[PDB]
């Protein structure tokens, strides 16, 4: 009777190199949990044919599947080529609180194995679980355990705590033709997402963050700013730092409302209005957050990952260079800044993705984690994520 | 304020 969606809601999916099994994992997990638990068992093809979706302004190929374990429900994400999962971790078009890395034992890591791990920190991906694959072609139990030892040492690279990282090994494809030994592996896999990945917090139960969008003034009442409470929840007799742009400034919620009716509190995901106290309009500015005191600081330079959107995904036709000092759109504003490459590159090419240090003309409130967009003159040709604020 | 459905709005 979970139709009313009950059972506590994980995102995980399956990264990993192309060919090591990640989409016949998918399949094999669905199909697997179906006839244990019941369910939506899915094949090969109809996950492979992934169809294409908008996350920010940028085309992503993402297939999505759902299923259920006796304790809990899980969305799980699975992409054909690797730019997807590269737009997919950057943008955060996917939720994930969780990643199947899958490596093909016969192959042992890849390139792919190593850049979706390292963008996987760089993102936030906070756990990651492993299923070496395609060990009905691999019997010689000693060459397993060397794959083994090469993958948690290259996660602890990566700063993911290698030691302690659930293997499995199986095999997804003999799993999806019923072989029965095979199948008890999906299951330990499943019983790994129960228990290793912790239940993920609530937009809901984080600190309060609003973006600020319009600011108007009510004759007597005070300044009211608008927009869409982005996580936790704003009660009224609170106090809210204003931050980012100008300098941080302290004020108290003294009024929620929504739709025109007024509220005792605003919560993550509503369109509310805040009525602060003893702050006067011009104070007050688009871009700025209401936020809970003592949780979000403004900064100006940070290390980012970022996605520069192709020539088809409407983007640049030619590369850029350094010197290129672009829009960088942080939730409800532009911010001009300067940029680094990385050490020897002196171009991006449309399509690429590199590590880039961003410098802003002024602070915006921000934190690991952070999506953006890069613009030029309100046309899209990037996105990225904030992955360590610098100063 | 002054959304209504679900439009940037409010009051306060
Ligand atoms: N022998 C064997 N083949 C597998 C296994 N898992 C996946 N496949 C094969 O390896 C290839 C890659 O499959 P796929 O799931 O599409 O790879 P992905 O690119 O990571 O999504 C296909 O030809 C599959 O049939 C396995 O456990 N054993
Ligand atoms: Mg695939
Ligand atoms: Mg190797």
């Amino acid at each position: 009777e979970k139709f009313e969606r009950t059972k506590p809601h994980v995102n995980v999916g399956t990264i990993g190199h192309v060919d090591h099994g990640k989409t016949t994992l998918t399949a094999a997990i669905t199909t697997v949990l179906a006839k244990t638990y019941g369910g939506a068992a899915r094949a090969f093809d109809q996950i492979d044919n992934a169809p294409e979706e908008k996350a920010r302004g940028i085309t992503i190929n993402t297939s999505h599947v759902e299923y259920d374990t006796p304790t809990r429900h899980y969305a799980h994400v699975d992409c054909p080529g690797h730019a997807d999962y590269v737009k997919n971790m950057i943008t955060g078009a996917a939720q994930m609180d969780g990643a199947i890395l899958v490596v093909a034992a016969t192959d042992g890591p890849m390139p792919q194995t190593r850049e979706h791990i390292l963008l996987g920190r760089q993102v936030g991906v906070p756990y990651i679980i492993v299923f070496l694959n395609k060990c009905d072609m691999v019997d010689d139990e000693e060459l397993l355990e060397l794959v083994e030892m090469e993958v948690r040492e290259l996660l602890s690279q990566y700063d993911f705590p290698g030691d302690d990282t659930p293997i499995v090994r199986g095999s997804a494809l003999k799993a999806l033709e019923g072989d029965a030994e095979w199948e008890a592996k999906i299951l330990e896999l499943a019983g790994f997402l129960d228990s290793y990945i912790p239940e993920p917090e609530r937009a809901i139960d984080k600190p309060f963050l609003l973006p600020i969008e319009d600011v108007f003034s009510i004759s007597g009442r005070g300044t009211v700013v608008t927009g869409r409470v982005e996580r936790g929840i704003i009660k009224v007799g609170e106090e809210v730092e204003i931050v980012g742009i100008k300098e941080t400034q302290k004020s108290t919620c003294t009024g929620v409302e929504m739709f025109r009716k007024l509220l005792d509190e605003g919560r993550a995901g509503e369109n509310v209005g805040v009525l602060l106290r003893g702050i006067k309009r011009e104070e007050i500015e688009r871009g700025q957050v209401l936020a809970k005191p003592g949780t979000i600081k403004p900064h100006t330079k940070f290390e980012s990952e970022v996605y520069i959107l192709s020539k088809d995904e409407g983007g640049r036709h030619t590369p850029f260079f350094k010197g290129y000092r672009p829009q960088f759109y942080f939730r409800t504003t532009d911010v001009t800044g300067t940029i680094e490459l990385p050490e020897g590159v002196e171009m991006v090419m449309p399509g690429d993705n590199i590590k880039m240090v961003v410098t802003l003309i002024h602070p915006i409130a921000m934190d690991d984690g952070l999506r953006f967009a890069i613009r030029e003159g309100g046309r899209t040709v990037g996105a990225g994520v904030v992955a360590k604020v610098l100063g | 304020s002054c959304n209504c459905f679900c439009y940037p709005c409010c009051s306060c």
